[PDB]
């Protein structure tokens, strides 16, 4: 549904 | 008849101590909420305005305590939600609409009784933007939550699954008259106000260098707060505009902690007294020990909730051995016991 | 209906743990008092009875995780061991705080009234302690955010859990009465405490300098911990206020290591004794070998967990050719065997 993709 | 600010405040004083300005704001709001709904569709001054509340104070000041104690005396429905679990634009977490759904559980799906309810939110600081400028990338637990609440606070239609559903039956519930009580201990706000208020920011002769440890008192600093200060914190002006009222609390005074353990009914001293009452053992707490505990608690800078560490650390040995002991009818804890240089006196039958 | 006492439960944990008299007292008082708050059914004058969580702190391999494991055996009420390394701020892909609750219900057979009185344990809590300045630049999904989410879980709330994972319905379970025992070896906590206790750099003429004569001992130093010290480490004051009690554990000692191999039933010495019992061979361990093993383990700076490397590295050659050998009924390990100068003597039946 919702993708929480984050990279430091 | 209806209650009054003096009567509702007298009730909260039994459960809360040392918060004068905070009790006044909630009393006027609750006292005014009955007036707005009662005058709805019967007063010529139609489209009555609304005024939400935004509580602010240090940790352990009594924010979450006021919401619980208020439900005891409040007649209309009340709920206790949290900002941290909300998610904007229908993501993995719960949606804004879930807040209204929890209200119907306590209201028994009474829409006419749900619109006149009150709502409370805790830990509002968790959704604040980390930086002053808007985040370049999308945020799931920040600014977006504020955006979805704008139309909610002002007033908007909502979708609520009546029974056995998450996402073909929707009940409409307006929100222009629903009250919202947001609260949260904003961390780091003292640094922002100092730059704005002190304005020194210098090293030379003409620039002033405030003497170490005699400045920016949290109690006196929050009083000078303004909406512009929260913008640098991360909140959006559109969100703060929905909450005109602001309440500035104070840090727990040394004298206040002594009263919190004696005057309230749910004090820790009364709690432990009941813990040993079933054990056939009494308890005592002399004034010489209370005043000494106040200096230890304030050093922790944690609030009223950091008091159990001082008490349980002292009564650890005593509680560990009291059940094994027999013919024990009363326990006395003098001031020395708190410092750790002595052992609590025991009285046998 | 006679409940156990601290002296009785301490005898059980003493069989599995050694040299943790300070930590065992805390778990005994909490478990003891937990049944008292549970026993009450709102039939006492005291209301809103207090809660007291526990925060275990100790070196690596000192036995923190072992205390929670053995505790669940003798414990009647449910118990869990939820890893906190994988926890993520609610609203993100990785994980939610709710997952912890779901585990508790599997142990209690989905008994809400029986799960509310359960116990919860968390490991590796230092993994979420963010070490940084105020994070204006970025938002942490596993650091500061996770700790804030936990605050709502504690002190009282209502959450949502699927019925065994799944209807589109959830069950509400209060958590005001649920106890939490968070514990994780905080690495680097000694350096921050030293600044508070040493009080000086000592590059000047007047300032005193004791670089190694008065150097702080790690064991003693943790005893002097306080909540303000943890704020520098990364913890939030709001998080520490929920955990007033603190338990500091001492490092292993040469004398303590010898008792770990003999008194506990789950000792490594007894493990290898049973490993060869099925093979029809006896095992022995003389005291001269234990004293040498203790010195080698302390140098590794790993604790009790760094003991198998000393044993298995020595008995590698012996175990490799033990099955092929015949008529061997007993084995003796001398001090020289640990040093590697000689080989372990073998006996023939
Ligand atoms: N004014 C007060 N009078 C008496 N006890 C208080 C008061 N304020 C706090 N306490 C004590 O502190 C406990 C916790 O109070 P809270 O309302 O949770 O403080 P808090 O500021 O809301 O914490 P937050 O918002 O999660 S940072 C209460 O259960 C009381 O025991
Ligand atoms: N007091 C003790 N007596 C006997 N064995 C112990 C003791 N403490 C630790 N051990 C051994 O160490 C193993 C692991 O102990 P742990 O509880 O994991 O230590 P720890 O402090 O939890 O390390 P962390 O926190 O997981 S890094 C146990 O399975 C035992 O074999």
């Amino acid at each position: 549904x919702x993708x929480x993709r984050x990279x430091x | 008849a209806l209650p009054t600010p003096h009567e509702i405040r007298n009730h909260l004083d039994d459960y809360v101590i040392g918060q004068e300005q905070a009790k006044k704001v909630l009393a006027v709001a609750v006292y005014n909420h009955y007036k707005r709904l009662r005058n709805g569709d019967t007063s010529n001054g139609v489209e009555l305005g609304k005024s939400n509340i935004l509580l602010i104070g240090p940790t352990g000041s009594g924010k979450t305590l006021l919401a619980e104690t208020l439900a005891r005396l409040l007649d209309v429905p009340f709920t206790m939600a949290d900002a941290t679990t909300l998610t904007e634009a229908g993501y993995v977490g719960e949606d804004v609409e879930n807040i209204i759904q929890k209200l119907l559980q306590k209201s028994d799906y009474d829409v006419q009784k749900a619109q006149r309810g009150i709502v409370y939110i805790d830990q509002i600081d968790k959704i604040s933007r980390k930086s002053d400028n808007p985040s370049i990338t999308r945020d799931v637990s920040g600014e977006g939550v504020q955006q979805a609440l704008l139309k909610l606070i002002e007033g908007t239609v909502a979708a609520v699954p009546p029974q056995g559903g998450r996402k073909q039956e929707f009940l409409q519930v307006d929100t222009s008259k629903i009250l919202f009580i947001c609260g949260g201990a904003f961390a780091g706000l003292d640094k922002v106000i100092s730059h704005r208020v002190e304005t020194g920011s210098g090293i030379g002769f003409g620039a002033t260098v405030k003497a170490k440890s005699d400045k920016a008192s949290e109690g006196e600093l929050l009083a000078q707060v303004e909406p512009e200060d929260l913008i640098k914190f991360g909140l959006i002006p559109e969100f703060i505009g929905r909450l005109p009222v602001v309440a500035t609390l104070n840090e727990l005074s040394e004298e206040a902690l002594i009263q919190i353990l004696k005057e309230p009914k749910n004090a820790l001293t009364k709690q432990y007294q009941a813990l040993f009452n079933l054990e056939g053992v009494d308890l005592e707490f002399r004034d010489e020990a209370l005043d000494a505990i106040a200096k230890k608690a304030m050093a922790r800078k944690t609030g009223a909730r950091g008091l159990r560490s001082i008490v349980e650390a002292a009564l650890l040995d005593t509680m560990y051995d009291l059940p094994s002991m027999e013919d024990v009818e009363k326990v006395v804890i003098d001031e020395s016991v708190i410092d750790g240089q002595s052992e609590p006196l025991l009285i046998y039958g």
